[PDB]
Order: C-alpha cells, then structure tokens, then sequence
C-alpha cells in the first residue's frame, strides 16, 4: 500500500514542481510583453524626429534656393537703376546745352 | 487509507494534471504574443532605418550623420526598456540635428527678409528714376 501511495505522493510533487516551472517562465514572458508598449512608443518618437528633420531640411533648401534667386534679382535691378541714373544725368546735361 | 487516501491522492493527480495543462497553454499563448509584439517593433524599426538611410544618417560615416551611430539594434529578450536606453545614443544627437536645422532656418529667413526689403527699396528707386527720365524727356523736347 505504501508502494503505490508513495508513487502518488511523488507524482503530486512532480506535478506541483512542473507547474511551478511553467508559471515562472510564463511570468518572464508576461513581464516582457508588458514592456513592449514602451518599446513601440520609443520607435514612434524616433520616426517623428526623423520625419521632422526631413521636413525641415526641405524647408531650408527652399529658402536658400529662393534667397539665391533674390540675389540675382538685386543684381539685375542694380544694373537697371545704374542705366536709368546715367540717362537721367544725360538729359539734365542736354537741358543745359539747349 | 488503502482507498480513501489513495483515491483522494488520485483526484489530486487529476486536478493538478489539468492545472498543469492550463499553465502550459498560458505559457505558449504568452510566448506567441511576445513574438507578435516583437515583429511589430522590428517592422517599425525597419521603417525608421529605411528613412534614416535616405537622409544618410546611416550607415556609419554617412555624410549627414556627423559621426554618430544612428543604428538601433533590437535583440530577443532585453531588460526592461530595451529601446529607451538608446535615448543617449540616438535621441539626443537627433534632437541636436533638429535644433541646428531650425536655427539655420531662422538665420536663412533673416537673410531672405533682408534681401526682400533691399528689393522693394530698389523698385522704389527704379520707379522714381523712370519718372524723372520721362519728365526730363518731355522738358527737353518742349524746348
């Protein structure tokens, strides 16, 4: 009677021990799953910053682009004025030699 | 004793065996959730690295990287906050490129507006010079 009863006494402890091992591993994965939300959020913030960097680099290039175009306009307009002021002075002289 | 005990021990075996099965199920379940949760992070990281390579923050020595290492490595099973620890490696140099950009944008916009006012000044001077030339013109021809 003690032969089988001990076997059943060992079987219960073998079962209770196995249960304890599965619960342990389950809790490790439970904790790991609980941390992935923070990992997901972090990658989101990095994607935002990279997208922000991309957009602002485009903005800078556009401003520098048009700023160089305005420099060409100032250069041209400075020629037109130079010509006009030369014509203005010539006619002031023509008025005298009338 | 020979039956009451033995039989009671048996029912415990039956219960505990089903309890173990339930825990084996829960472990496998949580393992697959973690795997799906991972893959979702690797997918998002692939999108961040794809764009980083486009902006040439990556690979190492890329021309827009300023010598920083913007690559992020997610490895199976890492301590609480695997990726938050990268804040010093990747996040603070990134916000640096961002603020250097916005400052450089403000200096460029400062220069632009200066050139713009110079142009309106010239339009004013060119328009008044054209008036004078047209006026002196008529007066010369009036003689």
């Amino acid at each position: 009677c003690k032969n089988y009863k001990e076997k059943m006494k060992d079987t219960v402890q073998k079962l209770k021990n196995a249960r304890q091992e599965v619960v342990e591993k389950y809790e490790i994965y439970g904790d790991s799953v609980d941390c992935l939300p923070s990992c997901q959020l972090e990658v989101q913030l990095y994607q935002k910053k990279i997208q922000d960097l991309s957009d602002n680099r485009e903005k800078l290039a556009s401003i520098l682009k048009e700023s160089l175009n305005l420099e060409d306009q100032i250069e041209s307009d400075e020629s037109e004025l130079k010509k006009l002021k030369t014509e203005e002075n010539s006619f002031k002289r023509l008025m005298i030699v009338c | 004793s020979c039956n009451h005990e033995r039989n009671e021990l048996q029912q415990t075996i039956n219960k505990l065996t089903k309890d173990l099965e339930a825990e084996q199920q829960k472990l496998w379940n949580e393992e697959l959730k973690y795997a799906r949760g991972k893959e979702a992070i690797e997918t998002q990281l692939a999108e961040y690295h794809k764009l980083a390579r486009k902006l040439k923050l990556i690979p190492k020595g890329a021309e827009n990287s300023k010598g920083y290492d913007f690559e992020i490595k997610f490895n199976p099973e890492a301590g609480a906050n695997c990726l938050v620890k990268y804040r010093a490696q990747v996040y603070v140099p990134l916000k640096e490129l961002l603020n250097e950009t916005e400052e450089e944008i403000n200096k460029a916009l400062n220069k632009k507006m200066g050139l713009e006012d110079t142009l309106e000044q010239l339009n004013a001077m060119i328009t008044e010079s054209k008036r004078s030339v047209r006026t002196l013109k008529e007066e010369v021809q009036k003689c």
